[PDB]
RNA sequence: AGCUUUGCGCAGUGGCAGUAUCGUAGCCAAUGAGGUCUAUCCGAGGCGCGAUUUGCUAAUUGAAAACUUCCCAAUAGCCGUGACGACUAGUCGGCACUGGCAAUUUUUGACAGUCUCGAGACUG
């Protein structure tokens, strides 16, 4: 539930950012956080959740 | 342009009467007497040169409070072959689009 | 890390590659598509919508026209191109 | 004279929202519903019903997802070539180009970069 809340908060912060400034790609370090990210903001699919194995 | 609202500009309460039957309430759509002027200066719009109605039709009552009360009391009531409802009219020409563009991004 | 070298086309191509910007008897040179009159290549869903509109002989409505115009304007604005305010407010 | 208690109703804010909010219309209930409790003690809720209603916006599918007509059609450069007209086989204006116009003097560009106090210098 905490992870889902974090993903929802990330999606809401993306929505707070303008659509013209929406990140076209969303690199997530957490492996399992991509599916909740896509589920939370499926209404805004302009962002591609690309994997970044090498964690910065 | 569409020179149509010139015969309906009365500062009245205009509502959307649509989603009814093609022939349902073809000529008596304003025959109702829920208020004093009924749907004054209002009729059912249609697709010309086809003998068919395109759904939405004019519904303009000259009394705002009476219009609201009638719409609330007669929302989706039995109207001919297809009970239709009422909703607020758009009345949004380019004179509204310019002001909306001015007030949106600024 | 390769800058645009003057009087050179290999540097810009390298930067675009690093940034990810890249019977008579004959073979048929045929490649057909469905690109709208505005030049934009219609999506297969959009192409099917256009074909069905042509078959039905009916076009988009007023609200559909408004939505299409808004979407096209937003796409054009995005294709055209808040850090300074966040740096000054910090 | 200034403040304030139960706070009330208005308006703003914060939070909560299935266990909750409320009607509860069925019932008991300030003339006590309930116990290990408080127990020679306290006195106000509980059983069951039903929802969490007001609007706007984007998107989504579809052929069309709705607010007063509609798909349609013409409008609102040069050299040579063939006659027409003129001037002494030659010269000129206009009519359309049946061929061409990326090879030194005009249009398919010898252009671009750098430095210094409108001007000068260096390189490819």
């Amino acid at each position: 539930l905490a992870k889902w809340k974090t993903a929802e908060e990330v999606a809401a912060l993306i929505r707070s950012l303008p659509v013209e400034e929406q990140p076209k790609q969303i690199i997530v370090t957490r492996k399992g956080m991509l599916d909740p990210l896509e589920v939370h903001l499926l209404d805004f699919p302009n962002i591609v959740i690309k994997g970044s194995e090498l964690q910065l | 342009e569409d020179p149509s609202l010139l015969e309906w500009d009365a500062d009245d309460f205009r509502i959307f009467c649509g989603d009814l039957g093609n022939e349902v309430n073809d000529d008596i759509l304003a025959r109702a007497f829920s208020r004093f002027p009924s749907f004054l200066k209002a009729k059912v719009i249609r697709d010309k040169r086809t003998g068919k109605t395109k759904g939405y039709g004019f519904v303009s009552f000259k009394d705002p409070s009476d219009y609201v009360r009638a719409m609330r009391e007669m929302n989706g009531k039995y109207v001919g072959s297809r009970p239709i409802k009422l909703r607020k009219s758009m009345w949004k020409d380019r004179n509204l689009d310019v002001v909306r563009k001015k007030q949106k991004e600024k | 890390e390769e800058p645009i070298v003057n009087r050179g086309l290999a540097a810009a191509l390298l930067l675009c590659q690093n940034k990810g910007l890249l019977k008579d008897g004959y073979k048929p040179d045929v490649k057909i598509e469905y690109v709208d009159e505005t030049g934009r290549k219609l999506t297969p869903k959009e192409a099917f919508r256009q074909l069905s509109h042509r078959f039905h002989g009916k076009g988009s409505g007023k609200m559909k026209t408004e939505r299409r115009m808004k979407k096209l304007d937003e796409e054009a604005l995005l294709k055209k191109m808040l850090g300074t305010v966040a740096l000054l407010q910090e």
